[PDB]
């Protein structure tokens, strides 16, 4: 027998166990997730070990058998994907580092805190933290807990994160790739097929490539909420300048939908809700799911099993067991399909039950496939086929063919450009921060940026790519990129950018399938059989094509592309440009928060050029930010009659320059927000010495 | 005396689908009443002959093939199909005279931590002829030379079946009976 009809029998030993060990795994974790105790973690971490441990102890098997040996393509789809190592080939002493690192590393991240001026007082992220970045509008109270959690566990994670630099780097070149940003962009790497190849090198191509096109989009939908910012913060943000990081309506800026009641469009107009005529028809969490079902069922897609409905936990237990209430679709395995969410009659649960349904489906697609190939094509299109489920659900035809809306509804255009700009808020105000954080990365992995200039290329690309400038300066203490779950997590980001893109490529193509006449936000295609007929195509395929060939079965194009994003927004983009007619559109990266109370510093070196005594480089700088504290310190005892325990903390230092020039400012302890007024330093220098004129 | 067919139909010990049981009935007074009209099988596939014809003929020998399978693998029960079933554990011949019943047995051979006791053969050096039974357990190379496992390229031929009261119906257990008829051909 030839080394393809050894691989063949070696996966057909491999697709029998590991179905049960899979099996075993995911009916392990849903025991947990529905029952939270001590006992279920034992059994869900020593079912999800085996599966661990058996697909790694398979994985070198399968490699025994060389790529090039199998002539059959879906053979060779397969051990490709068994043939995948990761972190196998570090050896015993780096792979256990490597785990030391990513555990600490989640540890301090997840133990994460801040302690309120109220002394008396931790602030955990989750609820404390979140709900002063999604909710408070004071300027003060939000640069407290952004500048908190930035000084708290991105100072930690920072000798952390260059360490695992280092070892990811060593790991993605023992695979041959050129580093880790590398090993990770091997998601969208198609090599065996002819005209559907796509190289690691090409999705950064093709990310940078469409990310051009949405900025004419950012920068209208940026100068928009620049000025509305301006309404709520007034003088604390520039006309023409970035937006402060720490108003952005979350910890990370991630996204702007928390900013929708400062930059809602006609606020007196209400939102299309219909959570209150649910409770009115006598709605509960399986009425929900069954109307879902029902929308799946209209464009031709198959009903639910009926074992999905038994198994599935569809609403929080009414005995006392604690649960997850993360809404999640679960494809355990051997036709098993569930879906554990506690469901709320609200409207926003409404749409997660169309979303949720949406991986269902797409796992009963390619329930067929051999047991390798059976995921998405990649890692952005699962979540790309869930978004566009809500789309048609979130539709008012949608809702007033379920009788959530009288049949005489008038959709106004204030209600409809309020829908589009709560859109933009959540799918374009992340699309430049998924961009920028990923090509930071990327960038970092490759060497690109060194160490000694991890912050200043964070916050230069944070100031020219998002538009988003540092309320104050961090300064190679700090890893704010880690301060962020995924960052810490190693986990990619790209995913959430390509999935975006896919999301409108595949909505677009499935609206013109329904014959939609009129906007792309205004698409519903139900009851269109020949939407779900084209989906489906794409759905069952599975990972047995290359996600070129996949994307082109459902879209016509084997290439990402943002204009079918940008046609979604079109209506937005028209008012966007009515309304910043008198507004800057743009921003420059000059200003800063810090910057108008900011004293430069001007260093004249005396010593001698090019001496190996005097090495004033780094070393010295401190000095000044513990010295300048003292002078302010003795300042306001004597003058302003009050004790103040003025420290190297309070000295802020910008625009570092070293042996040149840097900026600095002092601020008072706790209270970083409010910066002293330079008059007032500059009084504590006069009394001193003049050196800066 | 009447054909015992509540002695096959409702035994509780099923063989599994490699090590499938044949039970000779002969000499007893054929009364298929019980199967058609009740709702109990989920599949009542005659071939080569007409369920409601099967009181008008007589005077034939019956034997009952009873193993369990999985709710994908029924379709492979049939003359004329491919599989692993078909192919290395139970085969029925083109010319195939009779009735397939199979039946959903989650309740009794599913349970909630894995019934294992039912195995198939998804290994073998070549198809079984039809109405041929195959029960060596013996190690498997794709060559042929013989080898112990563990070892690369020697594998088990026997693979057990994981019921479980949770999997989808494809994936449930099915009890099955194969029943055929001695034609007038004899
Ligand atoms: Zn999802």
């Amino acid at each position: 027998s030839t080394t393809e009809e050894q691989a063949k029998t070696f996966l057909q030993k491999f697709d029998h166990e590991a179905e049960d060990l899979s099996y075993r795994s995911s009916l392990a974790s849903w025991n947990y997730n529905t029952n939270i105790t001590d006992e279920n973690v034992q059994k869900m971490n020593a079912a999800r070990a085996k599966w661990s441990a058996f697909y790694e102890e398979q994985s070198r098997i399968a490699k025994t058998y060389p790529l090039e040996e199998i002539q059959n393509l879906t053979l060779k789809r397969q051990l490709q994907a068994l043939q995948q190592s990761g972190t196998s080939v570090l050896s015993a002493d780096k792979s256990k580092r490597l785990n030391t690192i990513l555990n600490t590393m989640s540890t301090i991240y997840s133990s994460g805190k801040v302690l309120d001026p109220n002394t008396q007082e931790y602030l955990v992220l989750e609820p404390g933290l979140d709900d002063i970045m999604e909710n408070s509008e004071d300027y003060n109270r939000r640069l407290w807990a952004w500048e908190g959690w930035r000084a708290e566990v991105g100072k930690q994670l920072r000798p952390f994160y260059e360490e695992y630099v280092v070892l990811e780097n060593e790991m993605a070149r023992a695979n041959n790739y050129e580093d880790y940003g590398d090993y990770w962009r091997g998601d969208y790497e198609v090599t065996g097929a002819d005209g559907y190849d796509y190289s690691r090198n090409q999705l950064i191509a093709d990310v940078e490539r469409t990310f051009a096109e949405i900025k004419p989009l950012y920068e209208q939908l940026h100068a928009y909420v620049r000025a509305k910012l301006m309404d709520a913060y007034p003088s604390r943000i520039s006309p023409t300048g970035c937006l402060p990081a720490h108003l952005l309506g979350d910890m990370w800026g991630r996204f702007w939908t928390n900013l929708y009641p400062l930059t809602v469009p006609f606020g007196e107009k209400p939102s299309i809700d219909v959570t209150k005529e649910m409770q009115n028809q006598s709605w509960d969490a399986k009425r929900i799911f069954k109307e879902a079902e029902k929308f799946f069922v209209s464009i031709g897609l198959p009903n639910m099993t009926q074992e999905f409905w038994v198994n599935s936990m569809l609403t929080e237990p009414g005995d006392g067991r604690k649960v997850v209430c993360h809404p999640t679709a679960w494809d355990l395995g051997k036709g098993d399909f569930r879906i554990k969410m506690c469901t709320k009659v609200t409207m926003d649960d409404f749409l997660t039950a169309h979303h949720e349904m949406g991986h269902i489906q797409y796992d009963m697609a390619y329930a067929t496939q051999p047991f390798l190939l059976r995921n998405g094509a990649n890692e952005g299109f699962h979540e790309a086929v869930g978004e566009i489920m809500s789309l048609s659900a979130a539709t008012p035809h949608y809702l007033k063919a379920l009788g959530l809306l009288p049949p005489d509804f008038y959709e106004d255009n204030v209600t409809e450009i309020n829908f589009l700009l709560k859109q933009a808020l959540q799918i374009v105000g992340t699309l430049p921060f998924t961009y920028m954080l990923e090509k930071w990365r990327w960038m970092v992995f490759k060497g690109e940026i060194p160490k000694e200039q991890w912050m200043q290329k964070w916050w230069e690309m944070k100031r020219e790519i998002v538009g988003v400038v540092e309320p104050l300066p961090h300064d190679e203490t700090y890893c704010d990129p880690a301060c962020l779950f995924h960052v810490a997590e190693d986990y990619s980001f790209i995913r959430y950018y390509t999935r975006t893109i896919y999301q409108f490529q595949f909505h677009e193509a499935l609206c013109q399938t329904a014959k939609h006449e009129g906007p792309l936000y205004k698409c519903d295609i139900s009851n269109s059989t020949e939407a779900g007929q084209r989906l489906l195509q794409m759905l069952h395929l599975g990972k047995s094509e290359p996600w070129t060939l996949a994307l082109e079965n459902i879209v016509g194009v084997k290439t990402m592309d943002v204009k079918p994003l940008l046609n979604y927004f079109e209506p937005l983009l028209t008012w966007l440009k009515e309304q910043n007619r008198n507004s800057p559109v743009g921003w420059s990266t000059d200003w800063t928060p810090y910057s108008d109370q900011s004293i430069k510093v001007r260093i004249s070196l005396k010593s001698a050029l090019g001496e190996k005594a005097y090495e004033w480089n780094d070393n010295e700088m401190y000095l000044f930010q513990s010295s300048v504290a003292y002078a302010m310190r003795e300042y306001f005892s004597k003058v302003r009659n009050e004790t103040i325990p003025f420290g190297e903390k309070d000295v802020w230092v910008s625009d570092l320059k070293p042996r040149i020039s840097f900026n600095f400012f002092v601020t008072t302890p706790k209270n970083v927000s409010d910066i002293i007024p330079r008059t007032e330093v500059e009084e504590a220098i006069r009394m001193s010495r003049g050196r800066i004129n | 005396n009447l054909c015992p067919f509540g002695e096959v139909f409702n035994a509780t010990k099923f063989p599994s689908v490699y090590a499938w049981e044949r039970k000779k009935i002969s000499n007893c007074v054929a009364d298929y009443s019980v199967l058609y009209n009740s709702t109990f099988f989920s599949t009542f596939k005659c071939y080569g002959v007409s369920a409601t014809k099967l009181n008008d003929l007589c005077f034939s020998n019956v034997y009952a093939d009873s193993f369990v399978v999985k709710g994908d693998d029924v379709r492979q029960i049939a003359p004329g199909q491919t599989g692993v079933i078909a192919d290395y554990n139970y085969k029925l011949p083109d010319d195939f005279m009779g009735c397939v019943l199979a039946w959903n047995t989650r309740n009794i051979d599913a349970t909630s931590t894995g019934n294992y006791n039912y195995k198939y053969r998804y290994l073998r050096h070549g198809k079984l002829r039809p109405f041929e039974r195959d029960i060596s357990n013996v190690p498997f190379s794709p060559d042929g030379k013989p080898c112990t496992p563990p070892a690369l390229n020697c594998y088990w031929p026997l693979n057990d079946y994981g019921f479980y009261t949770t999997t989808g119906i494809g994936y449930q257990p099915y009890r099955v009976v194969v029943l055929s008829f001695e034609g007038s051909l004899e």
